[PDB]
């Protein structure tokens, strides 16, 4: 179930992948890396099998 | 050859002369009478229609409804002196409320 | 229970009032008349008001009906009023008297003085771009050149150290209301080249706000606006110098010499200054002459899922800080 | 027949609104109907005189204007 | 008497007319009265409150549209240079701010309503309407105008240019 | 709603802006038919003609009302009265 | 770029637009089983378009 009537798409992305995105945005806003894909992948693998 | 362009007016002059000749107002008329009448009718028609156009552009409507003519004739004072006992079909009346009949409170 | 709407309409007590004033001829923006990516350049120089990158808010103001923005805000997938790849000037830090095309190529000014700024900074790399002056009627100043966001968007180009200019008429260099007969004039059909010479990496100072209450978020009548505002008297006193501090006003390669030096240290926006009604075309980017080197200035106007995902990305981009901030 | 009651209360109320009044008494309608009837009969007398002098059993509109002009009023926009 | 220097030298005066005599319906279509029947009801004479003034030889009662104020409408950026030039040429604070974004300068262009004064006991209040899509300021009176008095409107400044009018309620300042 | 006298002003202004007729077509037509039958029988009316008479009536009638109006003002009151109608009819010089 | 004269959020919104946008879209909607090669190819596909 994704984005039919219950969870709006903006609300869906605001409530489904938060624990990775806040760190990613924080590191691209402070550590300012031209290539932040490694950080996002590392934080995705931390909860790769933990995704409900 | 035409005759209206001799004076530069717009209202017909031959028509006025024929209609006044067959109107039995008298038996014999001069030459300046038809042109003079055409001229005065021209002036009065222009006087009315300029205000008609002003009222037309007041409400931003291209077509001139008779309400505009009623307002233009009534609001002027010389017209109201000259058009004293005359009404207009579909004309309506200009807005007016008596002064002492105006309620107010704090 | 119906006084909340009147408070939201009069202006309330949340800093700036909720009654906008942008009385010059403001166009090219504010397309969707609802709660969507919007923008309001304000009369007051330094007021940037935007709605893209949306955010939720706390419901139940005065025990009325439950607002839809309690925990699950309504989505949005439609036109977004900005640009990503290479902003052709800008759509946020502008004056509400500039006429731009829908594709954002031509710039038409007001009856009085006007300018447009940009939203992209330059630190290293080649930015040899051009401003093709389509036409320049008499009594229409066409001074062009880089400037700073701190610059007053209605002040003459060069009036402050934030802004740098080269006069289109008689080539007389002007800055801080000081004029020296320096070069020859330009105008009709005269393409003004512009390549800010900092191919090497530099360092500058970006942000130092002095006010907070004017930076608030509240519903205007049916939509939110982000009061991201600059100040002046504090910003001018943080003025510093930086590397490659020279705003050169070229002539498409040929240069008469940089008119004024020691430019303000900060993010650079190429400001185009007009003085009366006049149009002008633009081409900016990390290229030399041809606009299509990167993505050719995408407008993000499509109905597919790409617009949906980009809008949700922007929503999250502002949602992170609207969650970690803590609303008063 | 009895049709003078045809001109009912709301219509005369609206025409009073035309006049420029808000406070009107409930015992004014009868004499207004009388005055209206007098005016109509006075006009239509001349109307039928005109229409029968021309030996036409119909009644046109231009003769109505003619009688209105002869009486003292004048009508514009009709013929 | 050509041998004693009298004081009060500096004047900074512009409208050199100061004398010691001073011997004094729907909305959109009312535009005519602005330009044609609006040049007799008011005379220009020496005000007693301060400087010059618009005295009266006619009478106008309550709720009557009188004058439209027009001047050099400019944006707020020109305010800095305008105030600098006011300090230079000796120009009063003619910064007629219809709003915080547009101000009606009256030092290079303006109308006959540049002659007004200020007092905490005025005769008229301001009002603004919109005709044909343009916002214009027209004043409607609340009382009757007597022959020989001066028009004045409250500036409504919430509480250093003094306001010397002599009225008992006069707060002696623009406040 | 409430506050009698307020709704009267709104109604009178709304109707002053409007410029339509005020009498239903069929009742007035039948009345003209009856008053004609009083004079002569079997008269065929022109649909334009009737309309004509109609308008003239209101004109006359409305003028009368206005006069009575100012007469009431001369009597230190707002409500108009029958006696004022005879006042206007006699003073006009049309009795 | 990306350090001082280009603000961090401004750098994200201006310079590297066509790379993180597509990667985030594919990892938020499509999520291929092996996205590492997709993101590597997308990163390498923009090399002479942005400075
Ligand atoms: N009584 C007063 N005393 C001092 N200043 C006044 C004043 N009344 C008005 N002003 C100021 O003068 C400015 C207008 S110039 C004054 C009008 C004109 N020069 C004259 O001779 O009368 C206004 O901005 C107002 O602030
Ligand atoms: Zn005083």
């Amino acid at each position: 179930k994704v984005d039919l009537q219950s969870l709006p798409t903006r609300a869906y992305l605001d409530q489904t992948v938060v624990p990775i995105l806040l760190q990613g945005l924080a590191v691209l806003a402070k550590e300012r890396p031209p290539n932040p894909i490694e950080f996002l992948a590392s934080y995705l693998l931390k909860n790769k099998a933990q995704f409900e | 050859k035409t005759r209206s362009s001799r004076a530069g007016l717009q209202f017909p002059v031959g028509r006025v002369h024929r209609l006044l000749r067959k109107g039995n107002y008298a038996e014999r008329v001069g030459a300046g009478a038809p042109v003079y009448l055409a001229a005065v009718l021209e002036y009065l028609t222009a006087e009315i229609l300029e205000l008609a156009g002003n009222a037309a552009r007041d409400n931003k409507k291209t077509r001139i409804i008779p309400r505009h003519l009623q307002l233009a004739v009534r609001n002027d004072e010389e017209l109201n002196k000259l058009l004293g006992r005359v009404t207009i079909a579909q004309g309506g009346v200009l807005p007016n409320i008596q002064s002492v009949l105006l309620p107010k409170k704090t | 229970g119906r006084g909340a709407k009147r408070k939201q309409q009069d202006g309330g007590t949340t800093g700036t009032t909720k009654k906008a004033r942008s009385d010059p001829l403001f166009s090219a923006q504010r397309l969707p008349p609802h709660g969507y990516p919007l923008e309001h350049p304000f009369n007051k120089d330094g007021y940037r008001y935007i709605l893209a990158e949306p955010d939720p808010h706390a419901p139940d103001p005065e025990k009325l009906e439950l607002d839809c923005w309690a925990g699950k805000p309504i989505p949005g997938d439609l036109y977004r009023a900005c640009l990503y790849e290479r902003v052709l000037l800008a759509l946020h830090d502008r004056a509400p008297q500039l006429k731009i095309s829908d594709d954002r190529l031509t710039v038409v000014g007001e009856k009085g003085y006007s300018m447009v700024r940009a939203s992209h900074g330059v630190r290293k790399g080649a930015w040899y771009f051009e401003i093709t002056v389509d036409e320049m009627p008499p009594d229409t100043a066409a001074r062009l050149g880089w400037s700073q966001p701190l610059g007053n968007l209605q002040a003459p180009l060069g009036y402050d150290k934030f802004s740098y200019s080269w006069r289109s008429k008689k080539g007389t260099k002007f800055h801080q209301s000081i004029g020296k007969h320096y070069s020859s004039g330009y105008g009709q059909g005269d393409v003004l080249g512009f390549y800010i010479n900092l191919p090497e990496d530099t360092e500058t100072a970006k942000s130092l706000p002095d006010t907070y209450k004017d930076k608030a978020l509240i519903k205007f009548k049916s939509y939110l606006y982000f009061e991201e505002k600059d100040f002046v008297d504090k910003a001018e006193k943080s003025l510093k110098q930086t590397p490659h501090s020279e705003i050169i006003f070229y002539k498409n390669g040929v240069n008469q010499g940089v008119a004024y030096k020691d430019i303000f240290e900060g993010v650079y926006f190429p400001a185009i200054s007009l003085y009366k009604s006049c149009t002008v075309s633009i081409n900016f980017g990390p290229c030399f002459k041809y606009p299509p080197k990167d993505l050719t200035y995408r407008p993000m106007s499509d109905m597919g899922w790409g617009a949906v995902v980009e809008h949700t990305l922007a929503d999250v981009l502002y949602h992170v800080e609207t969650e970690v901030d803590g609303r008063r | 027949r009895d049709n003078i009651q045809g001109i009912t209360k709301p219509a005369i109320r609206r025409l009073a609104r035309r006049g420029g009044v808000k406070r009107i008494s409930g015992l004014i309608y009868e004499e207004t109907r009388g005055v209206l009837k007098v005016f109509l009969e006075n006009v239509i007398r001349d109307a039928v005189t005109y229409t029968e002098h021309a030996k036409r059993k119909t009644v046109t509109a231009m003769d109505v204007v003619y009688a209105l002009k002869r009486q003292g009023r004048t009508l514009y926009g009709f013929g | 008497a050509r041998a004693e220097v009298h004081l009060r030298k500096s004047a900074f005066d512009m409208f050199n007319f100061l004398a010691s005599k001073h011997r004094q319906l729907p909305m959109p279509m009312r535009f005519r009265h602005l330009k044609k029947t609006s040049k007799e009801a008011v005379g220009v004479y020496r005000s007693p409150i301060h400087g010059r003034g618009l005295f009266c030889k006619r009478n106008i009662d309550a709720g009557e549209m009188v004058i439209e104020y027009a001047g050099n409408v400019i944006r707020s950026i020109q305010t800095d240079k305008r105030e600098k030039y006011y300090d230079s040429k000796g120009i009063g604070c003619y910064m007629f701010r219809i709003d915080d974004s547009e101000v009606v300068d009256a030092t290079m262009h303006g109308n006959a309503a540049r002659f007004i004064n200020h007092s905490c006991e005025p005769n008229c209040y301001s009002r603004v309407i919109n005709i044909d899509g343009q916002k214009h300021i027209v004043i409607f009176a609340m009382r009757k105008i007597y022959r020989g008095e001066e028009l004045t409107y409250d500036y409504k400044f919430p509480i250093k240019l003094p306001c010397n009018c002599g009225a008992k309620k006069c707060r002696k300042f623009l406040n | 709603r409430y506050r009698p006298g307020t709704v009267a002003l709104r109604e009178i202004r709304r109707y002053q802006k409007s410029t339509e007729l005020l009498i239903r077509k069929l009742p007035f037509q039948r009345l003209v038919r009856e008053i004609a039958q009083d004079f002569k029988t079997d008269l065929r009316f022109q649909s334009s003609a009737v309309l004509a008479l109609q308008e003239a009536s209101e004109a006359y009638l409305v003028a009368l009302f206005e006069d009575t109006n100012l007469c009431a003002i001369h009597a230190k009151r707002v409500t108009i009265l029958p006696k004022d109608i005879q006042l206007a009819r006699r003073i006009r010089g049309e009795r």
